């Protein structure tokens, strides 16, 4: 409920910054 | 009903004890755990339609579906739901019957029918109280 | 896939290094066994 | 409701499918 | 700052060994409140 | 001569079983009161 | 007949009849015994 909520949008924050390959953060939006 | 109808093999039949009335029939067993995946479906009364049934198959290559079943035919038996055959597995060091993919003859033997009546006469099994002529 | 899983049923031989019953037929203690077998040495148990 | 209750119980036996959690890490 | 030079030198070890993937690991940023209690009981009363 | 399996007729189902290097053919019973399975 | 496979008159009728018993390896009777 709130362990570990929040944490998983930091997460596809830092992968979405350097996102080497197209469609993939499309996904991950 | 039909009323004495024959028996055929790949027919969905339909067991019941005896004495007791607790018609083995595809029910929701999910316990034993000798072999670890196997079933045993045990006696209860809940004649639902599809999980109902038993179905034969022919022991080996001798008579193919269709056939009426004469006696001392040997045969395969096998549910609707669980799809097992009626195994005869070794639990530990002692025999234990479960619901299993290897398969296992099974025979049957005449006992009684319905023209073999009684109307007062004797037939073997009946249990039965002695009586003296005079003395009751 | 019905056919397929009814067939696969009756010889389900995917017989792993060492469960009941079958040999395998369970994925963690199979694969936590190879996992020896695959990190410290090579593909083989004994191997450099 | 199809019949496919019958392969998804089978599947359903082989639980293992709720342990595999572990192996989706390791 | 704590926990996260600890799960750095945990990440320095990764990082030598190639990429490994094993699950006894998780860091301090995104950890999960199970295994922060131990951490918490000092964390908060340095704090207080 | 021929007779075949009717419905609604008493019978009984056998097996054979080796045990101890022998062979022990047996029967399928159970005793549905308090134990809801089946023994041989 | 000695193996009873076939029917042949179905012989026993509750009540009406009655019967004695034999053991067959000693093929003594059965008898009561009134004590005093």
């Amino acid at each position: 409920c709130g362990q570990l909520r929040p944490s998983m949008m930091q997460h596809l924050l830092r992968r979405l910054v350097f996102d080497v390959p197209l469609l993939n953060e499309h996904a991950k939006m | 009903g039909g009323g004495h109808r024959t028996l055929l093999y790949g027919h969905a039949i339909l067991l019941r004890h005896s004495y007791s009335g607790m018609y083995l029939c595809c029910l929701s067993t999910s316990r034993s755990s000798t072999d670890k995946l196997a079933f045993d479906v045990g006696l209860q009364e809940d004649t639902t339609g599809e999980a109902c049934w038993w179905t034969i198959h022919p022991a080996s290559k001798q008579r193919s579906e269709g056939e009426k079943v004469q006696v001392g035919d040997d045969l395969i038996l096998v549910s609707v739901s669980s799809e097992r055959y009626l195994h005869l597995s070794y639990g530990n060091s002692s025999w234990h019957v479960d619901a299993a993919f290897q398969q296992t003859l099974w025979s049957v033997a005449p006992i009684s029918s319905g023209s073999e009546a009684a109307q007062g006469y004797l037939i073997g099994g009946d249990v039965l109280r002695l009586l003296h002529g005079h003395m009751d | 896939a019905n056919v397929v899983v009814r067939l696969l049923i009756r010889r389900p031989e995917c017989f792993g290094p060492a469960l009941r019953g079958e040999g395998g037929n369970g994925l963690l203690a199979a694969m936590e066994e190879a996992i020896k077998i695959a990190e410290d040495p090579s593909r083989d148990g004994p191997s450099p | 409701k199809g019949e496919a209750i019958r392969i998804r119980s089978i599947l359903r036996s082989l639980g293992d499918l709720v342990g595999v959690i572990s192996i989706a890490f390791q | 700052n704590y926990h996260n030079i600890w799960a750095k030198k945990k990440k320095l070890e990764l990082e030598s060994k190639g990429g490994g993937n094993h699950p006894l690991l998780v860091p301090y940023d995104t950890l999960t409140a199970k295994e922060k209690a131990k951490d918490r009981e000092k964390a908060q009363d340095i704090f207080k | 001569e021929i007779q075949f399996l009717r419905t609604d007729d008493e019978v009984v189902l056998q097996c054979t079983a080796t045990i101890h290097k022998e062979q022990q053919k047996l029967c399928l019973a159970a005793e549905g009161f308090g134990n809801r399975l089946c023994f041989l | 007949r000695k193996e009873v496979d076939g029917m042949g008159t179905s012989e026993i009728k509750y009540g009406d009849s009655i019967c004695y018993i034999q053991h067959v390896d000693t093929g003594l009777w059965l008898t009561y015994q009134a004590v005093d």
